[PDB]
């Protein structure tokens, strides 16, 4: 199949200031038939998919004209002359050349703000979990920026773990941060049969990782 | 003026069978393919192929082949999907999309999401996160509650009646096993908690449930 390669994948921009998204794909899209079926769609959190773009360059009715897509043959752009908020979400563009349509994996718009090192807490199973003979560990890793993060459990000094459940928010409509939840499920009587729980957060801010542990008392 | 029109969620039980509906309407049904979509849970889109609306003939890429059937009740402007044999991995979100001349995706129905799953209704588990009462302290605590085991989604999670919601990140629900697990942090000034009462309320409408878990240090 053709493979539609999407760059970056993740792209962070302004309010007010322009962007810009690079789809190429593997064989070119120009057709014999003189048309080259070069489609860009967005898709914003909680919706369904939206034609912005189709033959690489043509605007769909209604869709803002600060879209403008761009390229030939194998290399095609999407730019947006001035951000607005309405624009974030996910960008995907496809081709209809050659059977099979195929996607690229799309590039998601996040807005740039300040770096942010993580908040680190972490939280011992409750009495009442404890009553039910279970023992879930959390870890929350909260406002940071960028999105990247790295969390580890180790228990007694050891890499290792359990059952574990990790989350992520989508970035935060307030500050533009992103924030992470982990989660380590042992039985009770697992966890009785250690001492050390600790929570290592690894962020682009810090060459050295935020550990948060307790000892079992 | 041209819209397609998806039907509502479906929950199957794995080896089910469901089908699903695409109501076309602002023009000849007949001119334009119907194309189908898939996209799992927060990954991308994924093209099951497309059924002619006027010679009925459905063709499947080679991922769609054997469980999936597409079919038209033209008299009536829809499009069906159908999927036999229902596995874990079905569950998707699935697009119907029409075409143009100038594109075969140009315009798109909402989804109709099919989640697969054994699970039975289960209310949620809701324990407390704390810090001790003697923890050194800042400006700021956080604290959180523990939402564990329930199914299905959703809940609906909110701190002091709503009262709390600047400081507030509920995590997107996670399956554990078959059943679903989140969490919510919430962050107040130390000069606020425990001065003041915080508590989680944890809703989860198809067991008829609301939980009230008041965060006392721990």
């Amino acid at each position: 199949d053709v493979v539609m390669t999407q760059t970056p994948l993740t792209l962070s921009v302004t309010i007010g200031q322009p962007a810009s998204i690079s789809c190429k794909s593997s064989q070119s899209l120009l057709d014999s038939d003189g048309k080259t079926y070069l489609n860009w769609l967005l898709q914003r959190p909680g919706q369904s998919p939206k034609r912005l773009i189709y033959l690489v360059s043509k605007l769909d009715s209604g869709v803002p004209d600060r879209f403008t897509g761009s390229g030939s043959g194998t290399d095609f752009t999407l730019k947006i002359s001035r951000v607005e908020a309405e624009d974030l979400g996910v960008y995907y563009c496809w081709q209809g050349t050659h059977f099979p349509l195929t996607f690229g994996a799309g590039t998601k718009l996040e807005l740039k703000r300040a770096d942010a090192a993580p908040t680190v807490s972490i939280f011992p199973p409750s009495s009442e979990q404890l009553t039910s003979g279970g023992a879930s560990v959390v870890c929350f890793l909260n406002n940071f920026y960028p999105k990247d993060i790295n969390v580890k459990w180790k228990i007694d000094g050891s890499e290792r773990q359990n059952g574990v459940l990790n989350s992520w928010t989508d970035q935060d409509s307030k500050d533009s941060t992103y924030s992470m939840s982990s989660t380590l499920t042992l039985t009770k009587d697992e966890y009785e049969r250690h001492n050390s729980y600790t929570c290592e957060a690894t962020h682009k801010t810090s060459t050295s990782p935020i550990v948060k542990s307790f000892n079992r008392n | 003026q041209i819209q397609l029109v998806q039907s509502g969620p479906e929950l199957k039980k794995p080896g089910e069978t469901v089908k699903i509906s695409c109501k076309a309407s602002g023009y000849t049904f007949t001119d334009y393919s119907i194309h189908w979509v898939k996209q799992a849970p927060g990954k991308g889109l994924k093209w099951m192929g497309w059924i002619n609306t006027e010679t009925g003939e459905p063709t499947y890429t080679d991922d769609f082949k054997g469980r999936f059937a597409f079919s038209l009740e033209s008299s009536a402007s829809t499009a069906f999907l159908q999927i036999n044999n229902l596995k874990n991995e079905d569950t998707a979100t699935y697009f119907c999309a029409r075409a143009t001349t100038a594109t075969e995706l140009a315009y798109w129905g909402q989804g109709t999401l099919v989640t697969v799953s054994a699970a039975k209704t289960t209310p949620p588990s809701v324990y407390p996160l704390a810090p001790g009462s003697a923890a050194q302290t800042n400006s700021m605590v956080t604290l959180g509650c523990l939402v564990k085991g329930y199914f299905p989604e959703p809940v609906t999670v909110t701190w002091n009646s709503g009262s709390l919601s600047s400081g507030v990140h509920t995590f997107p629900a996670v399956l554990q096993s078959d059943l679903y697990t989140l969490s919510s942090s919430v962050t107040v000034p130390s000069s606020t908690w425990p001065s003041e009462t915080v508590t989680c309320n944890v809703a989860h409408p198809a067991s008829s449930t609301k939980v009230d878990k008041k965060i006392v240090p721990r």
